[PDB]
């Protein structure tokens, strides 16, 4: 694994989790009292290599 | 012979630049994310005679300060900043980092926290009354109504400090939180004034500003550049090997 | 340094310097800036016939690496620093296909001179055994 | 051992060790953990000129294989052990292109030194028949 592969892996994972959240919301129409769930992501840490 | 290293440099740096775009690109749908633009620097190897070698180091001049795009979430305490504006947030180590992530949250103890390491405005970390029902105004004033009290009791409870600092005077700081470049500090000081001209639009979030077209073209160009370097590497290596026959006999 | 050895070794060095310049060009295409901050101007080598006194031929010298004075093709990015009035970045003038063929041709010339050296060296060693 | 044989044999051994380090790094990229539990720390060899007393030249020595303190790129898997607070595995910082090129360059240096050795062996054996 070079860094690009693993970073893109994480991006695809987050897209999959967002799609899961959307499908959970969207299947639960006609569910009494169900509150929609909004998935919020975040950047991981930045690793500096050469200071400006 | 050493030409191979120059080629390797480019190839290696190309992957690094790919890495940047990957992290730049995976963070679509991250609220407020400011895309990191990337560049390549020539590095001459100035020496005793016939300056021919230049290396190809990678670099990241900064973040693309094109404001992201808005999503009307109708949530009363989601905030979108105008162009060239920032929310101030206390960092984990303790300092005033800057963000454009407006997904403000209130904890059970009435503490305003964009994702933990909470927000700073007109004082310390802004704290609201426990029975929140929070609303945030156009210039930052935060007002609170306890849900079971007459709606003519909406007295303000805080002021969300806002900052104007754009582009070349702000740098990323190994978190999602920006800071000043340490050169825009023999300037507007280590802490900034509220700049009472930054507007706030509530009920709207802001997403990443990662242009997908520049990403796609960058990735195409990166792949081609890498494989051109690979051909140069093959040529240099096979030249050296098919040259080492000179020392025989 | 023996005379024909000098000729072919000069050829080897000149072809190697040409290939190194071509590699730098091919790697520094799409390089926004130099160290101080200026365009990366594509580089070329100048070949001259060596041995100024005598025979008017013999060997190649690659003195004076030069700067190809093409007009330095521009791009429009008026948010980047390094952009002038009417924001335009300087963006190296490197023609990648020409540089790829330059590398191929330099490698072929290198082959030719290497293998000329081998032939001549074998000839000299077999000359040493003249008579005995 | 002879003098020039020692020089070229030292070069051969040093290049072999450099290739070994390159192969170890190249095979241990994407290696989560070591025996005790620790990032695989990428390895490099330190080359020093040998023949410390006298003439300041001759041979190459590969003293003190060292370890690169480059920033040890992190990944996020907070279900794995080995992940600190803010779960971050350590995941070695081996540059694969760097090690491929190191392997090729080491092989070429190895060849040059082997073929030096063959030439010198021929020169000695032909020196024995000096005159007679």
């Amino acid at each position: 694994m070079i860094s690009s592969l693993w970073i893109a892996k994480t991006g695809l994972d987050a897209q999959q989790t967002n799609m899961d959240v959307i499908a959970n919301n969207l299947a639960n129409v006609s569910t009494n009292g169900f509150k929609r769930q909004r998935a919020v992501f975040e950047d991981l840490l930045y690793q500096t290599i050469r200071q400006p | 012979d050493h030409a191979i290293y120059t080629a390797m440099g480019a190839a290696s740096q190309t992957l690094n630049q790919q890495a940047v775009t990957a992290s730049n690109l995976a963070n679509a749908s991250t609220p407020g994310f400011r895309a990191q633009l990337n560049a390549l620097r020539a590095v001459p190897v100035d020496g005793l005679s016939l300056a021919t070698r230049t290396l190809v180091t990678a670099s990241t001049p900064g973040a693309d300060m094109t404001p992201g795009q808005l999503d009307y979430t109708s949530r009363p305490l989601d905030v979108a900043l105008q162009q060239d504006g920032w929310l101030v947030v206390q960092a984990a180590d303790g300092a005033e980092g800057y963000t454009r992530n407006g997904n403000i949250q209130v904890g059970p103890t009435g503490q305003l926290t964009i994702q933990g390491h909470p927000v700073i405005g007109e004082g310390g970390p802004i704290t609201v009354p426990e029975g929140s029902e929070i609303t945030i105004a156009a210039d930052g004033t935060i007002s609170a109504l306890n849900p079971g009290d007459p709606p003519n009791t909406v007295a303000p409870v805080g002021r969300l400090k806002l900052v104007k600092a754009e582009g070349n005077e702000v740098q990323r700081s190994d978190d999602g939180l920006f800071r000043l470049t340490a050169e825009a500090q023999a300037e507007r000081g280590a802490v900034l004034a509220a700049d009472p001209s930054i507007r706030i639009m509530s009920g709207v979030l802001e997403g990443s500003n990662v242009k997908p077209v520049e990403a796609m073209t960058d990735m195409i160009a990166n792949a081609r550049r890498f494989e051109m370097q690979m051909k140069v590497i093959t040529s240099v290596d096979e030249n050296e090997g098919r040259a080492n026959q000179l020392l025989s006999m | 340094l023996l005379n024909i050895f000098d000729i072919a070794g000069s050829a080897l060095a000149a072809q190697s310097k040409r290939l190194n310049v071509a590699a730098s060009n091919l790697a520094n295409a799409d390089s926004v800036t130099g160290p101080d901050g200026q365009p990366y101007r594509a580089k070329q080598v100048v070949f001259q016939v060596d041995a100024a006194p005598g025979q008017a031929t013999g060997g190649v010298k690659v003195a004076s690496v030069i700067e190809s004075q093409a007009p330095e093709k521009l791009v429009y990015e008026p948010g980047n620093p390094l952009a002038d009035a009417n924001g335009y970045v300087k963006m190296p003038n490197v023609d990648v296909v020409g540089e790829m063929v330059n590398t191929m041709s330099a490698s072929r010339s290198y082959q030719a001179n290497i293998e000329v050296l081998n032939t001549v060296k074998s000839m000299m060693l077999k000359t040493l055994t003249l008579g005995q």
